[PDB]
């Protein structure tokens, strides 16, 4: 199944963080719209965030995580999640090899922000 | 790691 | 229900990361072992990292979030999810007013690291 | 928090579909726009199928889960997930003593159906 | 990734129930220590359960959920979410086809039972 | 329904 | 053929 | 932002 | 292993053709010194010809046949076949679908010329 | 050895198709079932296809490649070659005269089509 | 595609030899209706023979090879060729390793015998 | 035309094998740069191997077979064939009498070796 | 060669 | 559970 | 085999 | 290119 693609409310802000837990460099893309609204890029084995900020959703509503390491496209895993029917968490794990424990980008959006 | 793969491989 | 504790897998690295969504300054506490671990503290309403750091789930894997707001506890929300029976997630929402959007101190726990 | 309640698209069928686990007869009442939509009631401690049935979210969408024993509300907990960006869950657990294993009453929503 | 694969306890009863969403049959194999414990066949457009049982994990605590169409494995969705730290669900979905909507066998294992 | 099946068969 | 095609081509 | 405590206590 | 690359005799011409056995439209790419030096495309079920063309190998004497359908590579199986020391055919089938034919495109280099 | 006769599975389609380098005008008659089925008659040293035609292998599957040059019958040189257990080439180089490049007339048959 | 697998005419004794060309131990398998019919070890870094033997093709005339090192898989290629549409060679190349000379072990099928 | 020679690159090792199916004792001759460098002898009527040798292919990369049976030189079909561009094969056929099975000295030169 | 590729690695 | 009920557990 | 050419020496 | 049966009826 299709995994990394999430259909937000439209227009609304929302926050992405990225944590590395690699050897390889991770490189988080996040397209908004099919367009990349935000490239994280870094390396860490200790869960380092590589990258957070605050996009829009857009017209589209439409966000979608990808991640790539030398190049490569790693495997994903993800879900949402939404507390007391408001609170709302996209989460996105990454295998970019072949022990499994798909941190190796792990990628957490939330809203509603403010 | 790539150097780690190839060593349990190896041993 | 009681909400913002997890059981981890003992003596095992995690990270916690805490973003603000206040006008308050939040004040999150992580307690290992049922001893405060860490403590972050901060301010924003543009979901900024008030604190980000790896700890260790401690003898018996019991870990708590709380979160307070000029000496207040905070109301919180939480769940815990689980991707390709590997990946963990431990999430919490926190209400320091009136107006429910349980984003005022949002923590994001995820584990294994490395 | 409040728990047990989901937004759902309007006018959208959904199965709802509640277990038992307990000493107590369980009731169930599934709202939709604030009226009684469904009840259920029955008595299991081997999470028998007290109920299940495919029911309409209505003109708002709201879709509330309440549940009584010997008409004392039970203590509730709940979450929605969402898989591959389509599949949705709204998950409901209650208690009605002091073991919190909040199993006494299981409600699962899913949707969409067909 | 793995779907459909779930550590539980050890030695724990659960529950599981699986709904049918397809014009196709649905079969729902149910596998514990890599051996079928349980199996569902039957066929609905309305959500209907198809079957419903409690089970053993055993000493292993491997839970496997298979779903096929006529011999043909289903893809699987699947991700475990754990309410007040106690409650768990461990969700699974499944395409036969071509559509997507990923609900044509929808499995829902739940514990602790009783 | 198997559509594509069913389109595979017919042409 | 690529039934996928024209099947969205139908539906 | 309590807002609204502060208008309870000007007005 | 790689398949439709071959090292022909330097500076020297030879023919390449293509036939076309498919539904799709196929896009034939000859590469001589790892650039372009011809694109044959046609559509055909009947085995036409969409490429006839005399090349020269060039310094290197690298040939290269890609092809694809759509955008999409097809699966290559090729092999060189020598006649009496002296008359090469270095020969491609490529598969654009499931049935395994191996003939959508079919490239047939053949050297020396004159 | 007889060379130029090949057993292609009966009543099977397959393309032949005739090159020329050659000053000479090559006559290439292909045989089916010991009676000709085409005759292909072209000049050039250009490697120009003089020929390509889908034929029918009867009820034999014997297919038989003679070439002559004014009357006189060339010199043949012929191998079969399988990839992938399916894709079939019967192959056909030709000498009318004293260079051996064994290239004046050379004939490729293939198949399974379509 | 597919490499390693041949059809023979059926009931035809076929000879079967193994080359072996690197430093890891080669583990010849050759199936006969889907069955191993035998099975050859060696290492050589000098082409030494590590199984010559001859079989039946039996009723199904399906031949395959399979090559492993250390219970590894080895890539294989492979080709049939039929000089004077008589005498019939099965080729296969294999790589255990990253310098892609396809030697490590070479084995060749040929047919008839007697 | 001439069968039974080969050009190889200079300077590098290759296997050559030969095996017998004839009533007649086979004679085979390896010539490297037209001289003598390997003769194999044997008779056997169930593809013996009657001789393998390591050669090397020297300056001029010439190789040629010859195939005598009671001092008459046997016919000859033959053929090189090379898998993903660099693992070769020169094969040999021979007859030594009417029933034009051209199996009776069989000989396979592969390279590289190694 | 088994080892040879870890060589080049550390090399 | 009911009292009764765990009285006949424990006894 | 030799037969054939045995007997057309010998006959 | 095919000279000789020409070149002959030169001579
Ligand atoms: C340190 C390791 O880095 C990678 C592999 C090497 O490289 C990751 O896939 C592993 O999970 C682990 O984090
Ligand atoms: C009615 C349809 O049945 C299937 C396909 C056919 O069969 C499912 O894949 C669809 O989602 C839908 O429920
Ligand atoms: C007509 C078919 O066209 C393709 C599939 C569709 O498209 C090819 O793969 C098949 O081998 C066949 O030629
Ligand atoms: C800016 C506001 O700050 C708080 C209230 C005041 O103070 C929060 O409770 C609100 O959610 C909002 O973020
Ligand atoms: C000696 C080497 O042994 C292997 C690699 C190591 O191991 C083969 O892959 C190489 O082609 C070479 O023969
Ligand atoms: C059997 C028990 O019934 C109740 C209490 C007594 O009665 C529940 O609260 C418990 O969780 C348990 O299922
Ligand atoms: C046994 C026979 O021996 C020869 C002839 C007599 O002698 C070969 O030519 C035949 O192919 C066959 O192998
Ligand atoms: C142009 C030449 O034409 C022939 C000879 C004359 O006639 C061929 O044999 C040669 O190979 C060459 O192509
Ligand atoms: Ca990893
Ligand atoms: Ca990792
Ligand atoms: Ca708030
Ligand atoms: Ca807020
Ligand atoms: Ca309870
Ligand atoms: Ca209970
Ligand atoms: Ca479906
Ligand atoms: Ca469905
Ligand atoms: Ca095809
Ligand atoms: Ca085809
Ligand atoms: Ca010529
Ligand atoms: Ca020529
Ligand atoms: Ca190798
Ligand atoms: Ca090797
Ligand atoms: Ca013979
Ligand atoms: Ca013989």
């Amino acid at each position: 199944a299709t995994q990394g693609v999430f259909t937000l409310p439209a227009n609304t802000r929302f926050g992405v963080t990225a944590f590395a837990n690699s050897s390889g460099t991770q490189t988080v893309n996040v397209l908004v719209n099919n367009e990349t609204a935000a490239t994280f890029s870094g390396q860490s084995t200790n869960n380092a965030v590589i990258g957070t900020q605050v996009l829009n959703s857009g017209s589209s509503g439409k966000v979608q995580v990808q991640v790539s390491v030398n190049g490569r496209p790693s495997d994903l895993v993800s879900a949402q999640v939404i507390l007391t029917n408001e609170l709302n968490f996209a989460l996105v794990g990454s295998e970019d090899g072949t022990d499994n424990d798909y941190n190796d980008a792990v990628v957490v959006i939330n809203w509603p922000l403010g | 790691k790539k150097l780690l793969k190839l060593l349990k491989l190896l041993l």
